[PDB]
RNA sequence: UGAGAGUUUGAUCCUGGCUCAGGACGAACGCUGGCGGCGUGCCUAAUACAUGCAAGUCGAACGCUUCUUGGAAAGAGGAGUGGCGGACGGGUGAGUAACACGUGGGUAACCUACCCAUCAGAGGGGGAUAACACUUGGAAACAGGUGCUAAUACCGCAUAACAGUUUAUGCCGCAUGGCAUAAGAGUGAAAGGCGCUUUCGGGUGUCGCUGAUGGAUGGACCCGCGGUGCAUUAGCUAGUUGGUGAGGUAACGGCUCACCAAGGCCACGAUGCAUAGCCGACCUGAGAGGGUGAUCGGCCACACUGGGACUGAGACACGGCCCAGACUCCUACGGGAGGCAGCAGUAGGGAAUCUUCGGCAAUGGACGAAAGUCUGACCGAGCAACGCCGCGUGAGUGAAGAAGGUUUUCGGAUCGUAAAACUCUGUUGUUAGAGAAGAACAAGGACGUUAGUAACUGAACGUCCCCUGACGGUAUCUAACCAGAAAGCCACGGCUAACUACGUGCCAGCAGCCGCGGUAAUACGUAGGUGGCAAGCGUUGUCCGGAUUUAUUGGGCGUAAAGCGAGCGCAGGCGGUUUCUUAAGUCUGAUGUGAAAGCCCCCGGCUCAACCGGGGAGGGUCAUUGG
C-alpha cells in the first residue's frame, strides 16, 4: 500500500508540507521512500511544485494518493495524463 | 481479556484450531498408510499411492501446508513407487 | 534593559566625549568619585584593552550579548580588515540612520523615536532600533503624524549632516549613497585593540 | 548521607542554629583549616538558617533583603 | 584559524607539580523579578500502582428481536454468525561485547495480505450451527441439555497445470547449475451482493470470489572491513570440527538424527571476568584529537518474573490464550479476578522534573460503496527565567552646583544635570471599537469527453453551484488617558577593571592559589564611593582547553625521574650495488553509493532576530572498472 501524502514540516502555527511517496505503515514525520515536491496552505493562490515526472511514474506502478494530493495533483493536470496513457495506452 | 474484539478471536481461533488439527491428521494417516503397504510388497499398490498423492495436495489447498512443503512432499513419495 | 543613568558620568570615564562634542568633559575632566582629581599610577594592558572595548560598547548604547553577536558577525566577512568591516556594520543600525540623518539630536532620542513607532522604512513602519538598514532605503518620518515639536526643532539645527548621508528636509527623506570609511568614522578611538580584547574573550 | 557515608562539613558565616538531629544540605568547597574536612553547609536551604545581620554579600549566606 | 599568569630561594637559572583567566549543561540552590516569540521539562526505583480515557468497524455477506410514526413502508436502538483490522501507530533502555549496529557486497538457497498489469475460470450438490424457545447446576465468574433456522459460514463431486518434477533439443554460466521449446505421468479451485434493461427477454454496469505470471512494497539469510578494560585473566571445544545418508524449514546449513574419522580456535590475544543498546549526530580543540549518544530520524531488544504454542500473509503477540512463581483483591469456602516501561494522575526514592484540560476543524491511520463511526497519534490550551532571541522600566533643556549622605588639613571636595523646573513621548499599561489566514475537500446536483456496449445505467477525469474552525472574539489594526504601575546580584591586596572612613584586636571571621587578622587592616564586619553584567546575578557538580602534563602531529634517560650486572639466541622489526619482469603497497581517471533533519555557502518569509523554507557543497580507512 504505497501512498502519496503529505508531511508536516511547519514551526507551530505557520504548517509547511513535502509531499512525499511512503509505505502506509509508517509514520507520518518517519520514514518515506522519495519526496516529490512541495505545497503551501499559507500563500493565498496556495504554492505547488512538484516534479510530475516521477508523480507519473509512480502511479503507474500503483501508488496511490490521499484525498488532498488528489486535488493539487489535479490541479496541476496530472491526472488527465494518466487518464490518456493508462485507458489510451 | 478487557477489549470486546480480543473475546472474539478467542472463540474463532479455538474453533480453526479444531478443524486445522482433524484435517491434517487426516492427510499424515494417508501417506502413513501407503508407507506400510509399500514396506510388505503388497497387492493395491498404486490404488493408495494416488490416494496419498490426492490428499497431500487437498490439504495444500485447505492453507495447511505452505506450498514448497507440497512439492517435497509429492517428490518424495514419486520416488519411492512411481 | 538599555540604560538609564546620568550618562555624563559615562563620558569621564571613558575620557572620549560620547555627545556629539557638546561639552560633558568642560568642567573636571576627571573620573567620578571620591578619588577622582587625585588620580593613581598606571593601567595595565588589559585596562587599555577593555577602556577601548566600553569606549565603542557606549559610544551606540548596546549591551554585551548583542555587541558580541555583531562582532562574530562581522567576522564572516573577509574581505577588507575585521574592525573596519564591525565598525561599518555598527553604522547600518537603524538607530545610527536616525542620528546622522538629523531627526534628533541624541541617540537616545533617536531610540525612543524608533521604539514608540514613529518611523518607515519604505513606507512600513519598522519598530525596532536593532534594524539592519541597508544601502538605498528611504527611511521616513511617518508622514501620517509628523508635525511633532521636537523633531522639527532638531531638523532646523544641523551640527552634523555627513559625506555618505543623503537627504531632504521637505519630505524628509533620507539615505545612505554607499557604505562610509575609516577616514570619515572615528579615527580617534581604535578597531585593533578591540579585535585583540576578543582573542582571549 | 542519604546514601550513608560520613563525613564532617564547615558551617560558615558568624552564628547558627544547628543542633543534633537537624537535617541540613551540603555543596562542595574544602576548607584549609584542618584534615577531613572537604563540604560546605549551605545556609537558608533546610533546618539551617541565614545570618541575621549581612548586608553585603547575602546571597551567600542565604540572608533574605531588608527593607532596613 | 597555536597569547598566558601566580607559587620551591637571602638572591638566581633549569627541572617540576599544584592552582587560575575561556567555553557548555535535560541541571540543582541562594538573593532577587516586567512582557512577548520559538524550543525544552523522572538523568534516581525496568519501584508499587487508586480513578477516567488510549481499537474498532461493516445492514450494499446472514438470520433474528424492540420501538416510533390486523394487514403497512421508512427512521432510531439490541445482542448474535461471518469479513477485515487488532504484528501499525504510541512507551521504555533492563538484557546484549554479537553479523546487535555502521559502511560495502551476495542469494544459481528465499517468502510476501491490501495496491497496479496480463492471461484464464466462475459448474452442479449436501450435512450442520449460534441466535431464538424451553430447562438444569451455579455465591459469582459462568457452565451444560433438548428442539427449530440463515449465509460471501462449512464439506465432498466435476473441470482447469499456465505450478512442480522427469525425459529429448537448442543456447548459456561463477561448482552446485540457468533460460526457452516439446512430450509423459500421477493430482489440485471457486461466492455472491447492489443496480440497469426487464416480451419469456437472458443480456449487462460495478464491487467481491478461484488458478497462474510480472511490478511495487515489506521481511529473511550469508560474507569483507570498523568501533572497551583487565595477562595481579593462557589454554578453550565432545554436536565439538569434517564426511555419508535420513528427517526437517520459505530457505542453504550439525538445524536435528544414525554411522565413520579425529579434528576446530588460540600471542595477529582464544577463554573468563567487569562495564555498555548502536548510529546520524552533539560539546570542546589551531588541528590531530578527547568527552557524550537527552529533545528530533534510522536500526535493534523488552512488555509483572520464567517456559510454550495457537490463529494468521505476517506474532512465538504492548491494552490476546495456556502452565509455573511472587504480590494484590473479591468470596456463601466449593472457588474466582488482575498487570500504567500508552495519556493524565498518586504514594515512595531523590538535590531534582508539569494538567486527573479541549478537538478530530488541519495532516496521517482502521473499517465501510458512501455519508460516517473510531483515533490521549496528532493539532491546540495550562504550569515552570529551564534555555535562546527580541523590547521595556522614559526623552530633550537644565548651576557657582538646592536640601541631605560620606569625607575633610575645616578653605573645600564627591554622590551631581543627578534632582528640581519647562516642554514632549506612549513601545508597554488601561479602557473602547473593529477582526483574520490556517479550508482543501469528501458527499450532493446539473453539464461535457473517451473506451466499452444492442442500448442505458454505471467506469474513468474535466467545468460549474453548494457545503465545514477546537484554537477563538486569538493574533492584529484604530481612538482616548497617564511618566504615571516595572532593578537587582556580584566584586574592589596580587593574578584581575574597581578605595577611603569607622568598629573589632591572631578574637570574631575570610580564602581558587599566594595568604590575611596581636591598636592607626584598601584582605574581617558596616557605611559612602567605584567596577562588571543585567531580568537576571553568583555558588556547587560534570566534561574539553590552557597541559608538548603519554609528546603521530609534538618530550626525554652522565649529575634533576629514567640504560636490564653481562652475554647467547627462537619469533618479530629493519637491511649493500645492479639488468629484465610483476603490480601487493603507492599515485591517478570514470561510474555507484555515503537517507532526511543538523554544522557550513548562496537565496527567500515572519515589523527584526531566534526560528522557518528552497538550491548546493562537505563527510569513506568504501565498492567496481581503466591507466
Amino acid at each position: 500500500a504505497v501512498k502519496i501524502r503529505l508531511k508536516r514540516m511547519g514551526s507551530k502555527k505557520s504548517p509547511f508540507y513535502r509531499i512525499v511517496v511512503a509505505d502506509s505503515r509508517s509514520p507520518r514525520d518517519g520514514r518515506f521512500i522519495e519526496t516529490v515536491g512541495t505545497y503551501n496552505p499559507l500563500k493565498d493562490p496556495a504554492e505547488v511544485v512538484l516534479k510530475e515526472d516521477l508523480v507519473l511514474d509512480w502511479l503507474s506502478k500503483g501508488a496511490q494518493p490521499s484525498d488532498t494530493v488528489r486535488n493539487i495533483l489535479s490541479k496541476e493536470g496530472v491526472m488527465k495524463k494518466h487518464h490518456e496513457a493508462k485507458n489510451v495506452k | 481479556p478487557n477489549i470486546e474484539s480480543a473475546i472474539k478471536r478467542v472463540r474463532t481461533s479455538a474453533n480453526a484450531n479444531a478443524k486445522n488439527s482433524s484435517q491434517t491428521n487426516a492427510m499424515r494417516t494417508a501417506i502413513k498408510k501407503f508407507e506400510e503397504a509399500v514396506a510388505a510388497g503388497a497387492d493395491n499398490v498404486d490404488a493408495l499411492y494416488n490416494e496419498a498423492v490426492k490428499a497431500v495436495d487437498m490439504a495444500a489447498t485447505k492453507g495447511l501446508i505452505h506450498k514448497n512443503k507440497a512439492n517435497r512432499d509429492k517428490i518424495r513419495l514419486s520416488k519411492l513407487a512411481k | 534593559s538599555r540604560y538609564t543613568g546620568p550618562s555624563w558620568k559615562v563620558s569621564r570615564r571613558l575620557g572620549i566625549s560620547l555627545s556629539g562634542t557638546g561639552k560633558e568633559l568642560a568642567r573636571r575632566p576627571y573620573k567620578p568619585g571620591q578619588h577622582g582629581p587625585n588620580s593613581r599610577g598606571k593601567v595595565s594592558e588589559y585596562g587599555m584593552q577593555l577602556t577601548e572595548k566600553q569606549k565603542l560598547r557606549h559610544m551606540y548604547g548596546m549591551n554585551e550579548r548583542q555587541f558580541r553577536t555583531l562582532f562574530i558577525k562581522a567576522s564572516k566577512i573577509k574581505e577588507g580588515k575585521h574592525g573596519v568591516n564591525f565598525m561599518v556594520l555598527l553604522e547600518q543600525r537603524l538607530d545610527n540612520v536616525v542620528y546622522r540623518l538629523g531627526l534628533a539630536t541624541t541617540r537616545r532620542q533617536a531610540r525612543q523615536l524608533v521604539n514608540h513607532g514613529h518611523i518607515t522604512v519604505d513606507g512600513k513602519r519598522v519598530d525596532i532600533p536593532s534594524y539592519h538598514v541597508e544601502v538605498g532605503q528611504v527611511i521616513g518620518v511617518r508622514e501620517k503624524s509628523q508635525n511633532i515639536s521636537t523633531i522639527k526643532e532638531a531638523v532646523e539645527a544641523t551640527v552634523g549632516r555627513p559625506a555618505f548621508v543623503s537627504f531632504d528636509t521637505e519630505k524628509l527623506e533620507g539615505s545612505f549613497t554607499r557604505l562610509p570609511e575609516r577616514d570619515e568614522l572615528y579615527p580617534e578611538i581604535d578597531e585593533a585593540l578591540v579585535v585583540e580584547y576578543y582573542n582571549q574573550k | 548521607l542519604s546514601n550513608l557515608i560520613e563525613v564532617t562539613a564547615y558551617i560558615p558565616g558568624i552564628g547558627h542554629n544547628l543542633q543534633e538531629h537537624s537535617v541540613v544540605l551540603l555543596r562542595g568547597g574544602r576548607v584549609k583549616d584542618l584534615p577531613g574536612v572537604r563540604y560546605h553547609i549551605v545556609r537558608g536551604a533546610l533546618d539551617t538558617a541565614g545570618v541575621n545581620d549581612r548586608k553585603q554579600s547575602r546571597s551567600k549566606y542565604g540572608t533574605k533583603r531588608p527593607k532596613a
